[PDB]
DNA sequence: TACAGATTTTATGTTTAGATCTTTTATGCTTGCTTTTCAAA
DNA sequence: TTTGAAAAGCAAGCATAAAAGATCTAAACATAAAATCTGTA
């Protein structure tokens, strides 16, 4: 409004895969990696109710916070005023 | 005491037909036998025709599958519509073994048990036609040095809209690491009972990529052009033509249930008509008289019950406005050629206009309403054949003792019931379940179930239970109930309670209490607490 | 196919080879990102149909076989029950999605004999959007009511819907296509009442399903946001 | 038979399982434990 | 107190907010005392006594629909009762006095298993194995136990492929009272007598008083049940169903 | 007596079904305040 | 046509049910070597 293309939610859902794919997003209160085989084979019988939603409902958490994206940023990216909240 | 048990077998003693006598007690035994003999030679000749359909359409399944099938990727096949019954079987290759495993969700917690039976069946169906090895993908990359032929894999998996479609995508980008070995072919089967949109938004894009390259959808069920369907229906007016007739009600009820089921229609529309002839055959004693044979003993209860008809009714009446047992005999000769002409409907619809998406019992059901015309009317292919292909429904006196109808809510009551609605009226007006002939209690003291079923109708969401107890409380009489009480002097502890002054507060107390937890039991109640027992709420609205 | 487009119609071929592969780049790295695999993908998939567009004139032009052959760059095209049941599934987004107290004021259409007031519906429009959060808990006869309120239609007919055992059989069919979850996944009681039910599905299943019975089930949710 | 799992390291102790009431016709027939 | 009663209009009009001054904060504090032998004497008097004979007139008159139960049941439907009141009696009744012999003489008497769903002590494992004391079916083969299967339900789906090719005789009697009870309502215990009930050879003959009862059968299971309700309200006391619910 | 095979005993590993406790979050009651249609004049 | 007044809506706060899951165990399922029991011989 003051040009760049809107993608729809079909070709940003591959984009939001390789997201959660590359450690940006956690699913929330996950445990993660078990420290022991007992805990782990434990969690491996168990479904958990984040794998049974649909993809657009689950609740992710941020591993880089909107601040620590306006530091290592660039300037002179197009979308920097938007790293301000 | 077995009854304080789980699981008791009982051998009873001993010291032959369900069939009943109608006419009041008048029906002799031999028409009984004669109508038992009549019913199972329709009802053989009608289920082995459905017994040649079922084998047909799993026949057909097959080979389609089949076809499918054979024609460094995954070939995928999508059965749309599947309710995961089929068997596959697969052809024998020549030196390479093809090998079928199937997986349902309960086999599937996670990948790894998966893997596990996956492998375990691959080795023993191997080990069956051909030292241990370990139950794991390794297996696949050694399978040539162990069995000298190369592997063809099918996996079906079983009921896919239920299983863990996380589990499912991590099982598909594991099988996915077997494409790298040279002797390796793998095919995926996905039984989807929904729709292809479901399971393409469950899992990852790249696992659609991978199955992008090549897949086929092949929507197969019951409800797939009505073929199947129409084939059971024509195979019941086949067994009923010439003797019986089908109303128009019971055809639409037929089309209205089987509306309301899609995946199971088929064996719902068989019960319907199992039902239905086991009904004729059970209430109408001119059952006997649909072959001639059986026409040498109309008595006079026949006589008298088929004077109570409308159709003679109304031909009586004309002829007197014009101008027995013999001119009955005269109305067993004719055709009522309805079915033939929609047999001939449907073949002219079927390979001479190349339709095949028909309903034949809607066709049916316009045929015998009338409404043939607007029901040809939708294809815009009839336009200059409507006339030759529409008859007139012939009207036959006494065809109604020879009629398959739904007018008493019989076939609505047995198979279809309004549960919940007739447990509410059940309890709400008690005077159609019970008999109005504690000679005195009976006729002002209400049941306590029943009674108890209108206060709580008249309250409110939340109940509190003490003032429920008192409204319980005033809705009994006192004094008759003291009365009753003391009719049986031979129990002591009764009398002795009975005279103190809150007897009444204990009697209606305890039948309340059993009252509520009768309620509880059948769910009509729940408590709004676990360890206080002092507010009630309800879940149960009458006419819902 | 490259070499059956041009006899039935080397440095030159991998001229178009490459030329491909950049304008596939281009269209699709920011679809992508950085995957070799997802960009080999579309590679496959976008080749076959490149190949059938290219002609004696677009092969030794690139703008006019680009131009031939944009649909490929435009879009990604990587993808592949009863009216009882309808209703259910619709009543269910409904239990799921509304508030209970407002339930009196949208679906209420009955006569008064004995006086009283309607509930006036919610006071202020808010602004949460609620199809965007996780799907709130309802009970069996929440779900009832509010499927005998928006089911399709002298004195012995019964206009309104019953909760017979065909209604139920669909519900426990809707469970077992997991449309419908519960708060248990295994070992579940269906006939406990601490046991409470939610709709499974996203709008966009439900806009389908709400348009093939014609349902204007946006309506119920223009109040809001 | 093919297994559905291998157990290759079973060690088991050559310990008998018949107890000591059953080696004797009775407890008068018991001998003397000491010599 | 409201101006709908039933329908949806009703429900949604019953649920209104009450202020905090119309609480009606009664407890049972506030009651007759009672304890389990007076409350069992008075209790049982009324059963046996307050309307017997119309709830016997009631009887006998369904008396007279045993012939058409038995003629569903010999076309493969199975029977499920329900309605207000207890059927324990009923089922008894008619299995045992009834069903049984006259099956045995129409074939040439016929074991009834009766099964207690008020009993919470109900397992489908043990039940099997009286079910395979009876009709001592052909066991289980190493390829058809698969890995890690549920054995009993693999049983079963072998004696169904069995069972299509006998001759259809009732050998087995089974009552399910209260199918809708709290141990075997589950979904394995269901789906072992939905398989159960595919084979011709076995009368189901069971009862409900769950009002949601329909809710624990999904289009499958229906399918395989195959049934025929029928109504039978009589009030009766359910005496022995309420022994493990005690109600102090 | 005496040895070969079948069955039992004892011992351990594998997988599923389910119970119990802990923690964080939803929900329902309470009190106060403000909006809004409803039977009566 | 108004008119006050009771039904209903909104909000804060706190006690409490309930979901989610971490941890663990019993039981079904499965294998297996040594001892023990038949069974002829």
């Amino acid at each position: 409004s003051r040009t760049i293309k809107l993608w729809l939610k079909k070709d940003v859902k591959n984009v939001w895969e390789n997201l959660v794919q590359l450690d940006f997003f956690t699913e929330k209160s996950a445990v993660g990696l078990r420290d022991n085989a007992t805990a782990a084979f434990y969690a491996s019988n168990y479904q958990f109710q984040g794998t049974m939603i649909p993809f657009d409902l689950r609740s992710y958490q941020m591993q880089i916070i909107l601040q620590e994206l306006r530091r290592i940023i660039p300037k002179s990216n197009m979308y920097y005023s938007w790293t301000q909240l | 005491a077995d009854a304080q048990r789980s699981h008791y077998t009982v051998y009873p003693s001993l010291p032959h037909i369900p069939f009943v006598k109608l006419l009041s007690g008048k029906e002799s035994e031999v028409n009984v036998e004669k109508r038992w003999e009549l019913y199972h030679q329709l009802h053989s000749h009608f289920h082995d025709q459905v017994d040649h359909i079922i084998d047909n359409i799993e026949a057909d399944l097959k080979a389609e599958i089949s076809d499918l099938l054979y024609s460094r990727c995954f070939n995928t096949i999508f059965l749309l519509g599947s309710d995961s019954t089929t068997k596959i079987e697969l052809k024998d290759e020549s030196s390479r073994y093809n090998v079928l495993i199937e997986l349902t969700p309960k086999e599937s917690p996670n990948v790894r048990m998966m893997l596990r039976r996956s492998m375990y069946k691959l080795y023993s169906a191997a080990d069956a036609e051909e030292n241990d090895v370990s139950y794991d993908l390794s297996l696949v990359e050694n399978f040539k040095r162990l069995f000298g032929k190369d592997l063809a894999m099918v996996f079906n998996f079983k009921d896919v809209d239920s299983i863990n479609f996380n589990t499912l995508d991590n099982f598909i980008i594991l099988l996915k690491s077997a494409f790298k070995y040279d002797h390796v072919k793998i095919s995926l089967i996905f039984n989807i009972n929904t729709n292809l949109s479901n399971i393409e938004k469950n899992l990852r894009q790249s696992t659609i990529r991978l199955l992008k390259r090549n897949y086929h959808k092949l929507d197969v069920s019951s409800n797939k052009g009505f073929k199947y369907g129409n084939q059971i229906f024509q195979s019941f007016l086949d067994t009923v033509d010439g003797k019986l007739n089908l109303s128009d009600r019971f055809v639409e009820f037929i089309l209205s249930k089987m509306a309301n089921n899609t995946n199971h229609n088929l064996q719902l529309l068989t019960k319907m008509l199992d039902y239905s002839l086991m009904s004729y055959f059970f209430q109408n004693a001119f059952s006997v008289f649909i072959d001639p044979v059986n026409v040498d003993f109309l008595n006079d209860d026949y006589l008298k019950i088929l004077s109570r008809c409308p159709t003679f009714m109304f031909f009586v009446e004309g002829l007197i406005k014009q101008h027995l047992e013999e001119f009955f005999v005269e109305f067993l000769v004719r055709e009522n050629p309805i079915n033939g002409h929609a047999k001939f409907v449907a073949r002219f619809l079927e390979e001479e206009l190349n339709i095949t998406n028909f309903n034949l019992i809607e066709l049916y059901h316009n045929l015998l309403i009338g409404k043939l015309d607007s029901y040809l009317d939708r294809w815009s292919a009839c336009k200059e054949y409507k006339d030759r292909l529409h008859f007139e429904p012939i009207d036959t006196i006494f065809q109604e003792l020879f009629t398959l109808d739904n007018r008493s809510g019989l076939l609505t009551q047995s198979i279809f019931p309004s549960y919940k609605s007739n447990i509410e009226d059940n309890l709400l007006s008690w005077e159609q379940v019970l008999p109005s002939l504690s000679g005195d209690l009976d006729k002002i003291m209400a049941p306590v179930l029943g009674q108890l079923f209108k206060l709580y109708r008249e309250a409110n969401m939340t109940i509190n239970i003490y003032d429920f107890y008192i409204a319980f409380r005033e809705t009994l009489p006192k004094e008759e109930i003291l009365n009753f009480i003391r009719k049986d002097p031979s129990n002591t502890k009764l009398l002795e309670l009975a005279e103190t002054p809150d007897a009444f507060d204990k009697v209606a107390l305890i039948l309340f209490m059993q009252a509520i937890f009768a309620f509880e039991n059948m769910g009509l109640i729940k408590f709004q607490s676990t360890k206080s027992y002092d507010l009630v709420e309800k879940c149960v609205w009458r006419g819902i | 196919c490259l070499r059956k487009r041009i006899i039935e119609e080397d440095d030159q071929f991998q001229n178009v080879a490459a030329n491909f592969i950049h304008l596939i780049v281009q269209a699709f790295h920011s679809y992508t990102g950085n995957d070799i695999f997802a960009l080999n993908d579309l590679i496959d998939f976008k080749w076959p149909k490149y190949v059938s567009r290219i002609t004696k004139e677009n092969i030794f032009e690139p703008l006019a076989l680009y131009k031939s052959a944009i649909k490929l760059f435009l879009s990604t095209d990587d993808n592949l029950l009863s009216i009882i049941s309808k209703y259910l599934l619709i009543a269910s987004y409904i239990c799921s999605y509304l508030e209970p107290r407002y339930d009196a004021s949208i679906f209420s259409r009955k006569t008064r004999i004995i006086q009283g007031r309607a509930a006036y519906g919610r006071r202020k429009k808010k602004e949460v959007n609620p199809r965007y959060l996780q799907p709130s808990l309802f009970a069996i006869e929440r779900l009832l009511a509010i499927f005998q309120a928006i089911f399709p239609i002298a004195l012995r007919e019964e206009s309104l819907m019953k909760a017979n055992i065909e209604v139920f059989q669909n519900l426990s069919e809707l469970h077992t296509l997991k449309l419908i979850a519960t708060t248990m996944n295994k070992n579940i009681d269906y006939l406990s009442p601490k046991v409470r039910w939610k709709v499974n599905v996203p709008w966009e299943i439900i806009k389908e399903i709400s348009e093939s019975v014609h349902f204007n089930i946006s309506d119920y949710f223009s109040d809001i946001h | 038979v093919i297994r559905k799992f291998t157990k290759k390291n079973v060690a088991r102790a050559k310990k008998k399982y018949t107890p000591f009431s059953k080696r004797f016709k009775s407890i008068a027939a018991i001998p003397d434990l000491t010599s | 107190a409201s101006s709908f009663l039933d329908t949806f209009e009703g429900y949604f009009d019953q649920r209104k907010i009450v202020r905090t001054n119309a609480k009606s904060r009664h407890t049972m504090s506030m009651a007759p005392d009672v304890t389990r032998e007076e409350f069992s004497l008075v209790s049982n008097f009324f059963n046996e006594n307050f309307q017997k004979r119309p709830r016997q007139k009631l009887f006998e008159i369904q008396k007279k629909m045993f012939p058409q139960y038995w003629f569903e049941l010999t076309q493969g439907f199975s029977l499920l009762f329900y309605g207000v009141g207890s059927k324990r009696n009923f089922l008894e009744e008619f299995a045992i006095d009834y069903l049984s012999p006259k099956i045995a003489y129409s074939q040439l008497s016929i074991p009834c298993l009766i099964l207690n769903g008020y009993n919470p002590s109900c397992n489908y494992r043990d039940v099997f194995k009286e079910i395979t004391d009876l009709l001592v079916p052909a066991e289980l083969t190493r390829s058809e136990t698969k890995y890690w299967g549920n054995h009993v339900i693999l049983q079963i789906q072998k004696m169904i492929d069995f069972y299509k090719n006998q001759p259809l005789d009732i050998k087995l009697i089974l009552v399910v009272h209260n199918l809708d009870g709290p141990s075997i309502r589950k979904n394995t215990f269901q789906t072992m007598l939905s398989f159960l009930s595919v084979i011709r050879q076995i009368a189901i003959v069971a009862s409900t008083d769950h009002i949601y009862a329909p809710l624990l059968w999904d289009n499958m299971k229906a399918q395989n049940y195959n049934f025929v309700f029928h109504d039978i309200s009589n009030f009766e006391p359910s005496t022995v169903e309420s022994t493990f619910q005690d109600v102090m």
